[PDB]
């Protein structure tokens, strides 16, 4: 959800 | 169309999973010159995340193949040419975004959160360009990525709480930049550990919505774990 | 580009999930006039399946929205317009495939198994054109689909074992055409049932791969179960 | 796999 747009590099 | 129409079309393209369309809508909106609201900033990111992520994905697959092709130079040749074509799509996309960022999104950002968000994104995108550069330009593209992240990092240190997700996500991505792109695990580990520890100390101090924050904290700690052994 | 080259590129495009690219290759291959190997036939079908399926999935999403927006004459107008833009993409793809089927694939098929495969594909693609047609165009299209399936069916009954996966998968898709497209539940149930029973009966007599066959037999019966109540 | 190519209407 929110973390999606944040384009995390995980 | 007008801003509202474009925004509407964008949400329709999202529902349809037609991301190239979504990006093009949100590009025009951005090009009207006015500072984007959170709903618009978010649509723009979703769109480009998927548009670029697909080509990164495809690049990694083909590039890999081009590697294990020690057999028929011939095949190897095709794999190289396919890769090159895909890098080209990829560079076009990063360049569109990096430009939307320099001309509009950074200069028009009136609030710390948004400004950190767009500087992180700038770092993300130069970083994606470094992944497929060599060797000449690489050095300088790496440097632009690092300058963005650093600048974002300084602002977030002065203006945002350590548990803020934009701050922690900047830390996550910046730390991976240090590890994977500058080959520099000491700097990666330190940034990540500090960012985790400072969010932990703000928990003692104390709202608002720590579910996202704690998921990014977990991702930071999982990376330290991996990077130690 | 050389035919072997075109195939090898198609295979890279599949690994990369770049289906539009994959379909362009297999189109050129087909256009060379020679009869497809089974491997080529499968690549062609994988590629068009994913290219047409993405547009069908998007047409369903935007069609829903359109029909569910009571009022909001504009919002609704924009939807109808996006839908038409998607339909157009989708008729172009079906028209490409139907043209490949008429010019090359069907007339070049020298085995019954291939001829049944391609005739069924023709039925499938006209069925997709049907789902998205209005006016009196419908009837005409619906009929082309029926005739292609019927010709396939008559060949498969004469030439193939009742357990052959292509005979069974034709039975399945033809039964769904009757139910969903011609609104003839009784013709649907009767085609599915017979097809299931003949296959069960061939087992009694009776090497080949019944795994895939029994899967499609399960799908026939699940549909009977659902069409019954 | 094989069934994927058949483009079943399921």
């Amino acid at each position: 959800g929110l973390l999606d747009x944040l384009d995390l590099a995980s | 169309m007008d801003k509202n129409e474009l925004v509407q079309k964008a949400k329709l393209a999202e529902q349809a999973e037609r991301y190239d369309d979504m990006a093009a809508c949100m590009k025009s909106v951005t090009e009207q010159g006015a500072e984007l609201s959170n709903e618009e900033r978010n649509l723009l990111s979703v769109a480009y995340k998927n548009v670029v992520g697909a080509r990164r994905s495809s690049w990694r697959v083909v590039s890999s193949i081009e590697q294990k092709t020690e057999g028929a130079e011939k095949k190897q040749q095709m794999a190289r040419e396919y890769r090159e074509k895909i890098e080209t799509e990829l560079r076009d996309i990063c360049n569109d975004v990096l430009s939307l960022l320099e001309k509009f999104l950074i200069p028009n950002a009136s609030q710390a959160e948004s400004k950190v968000f767009y500087l992180k994104m700038k770092g993300d995108y130069y970083r994606y360009l470094a992944e497929v550069a060599a060797g000449d330009d690489k050095k300088g593209i790496v440097d632009q990525s690092q300058q963005a992240y650093q600048e974002a990092f300084e602002i977030s240190k002065k203006e945002m709480q350590p548990t803020h997700p934009i701050r922690l996500g900047l830390a996550l991505n910046f730390s991976v930049f240090y590890y994977e792109i500058l080959n520099s695990p000491e700097k990666a580990c330190s940034l990540a550990k500090t960012a985790f520890d400072e969010a932990i100390a703000e928990l003692d101090t104390l709202e608002e919505s720590y579910k996202d924050s704690t998921l990014i904290m977990q991702l930071l700690r999982d990376n330290l774990t991996l990077w130690t052994s």
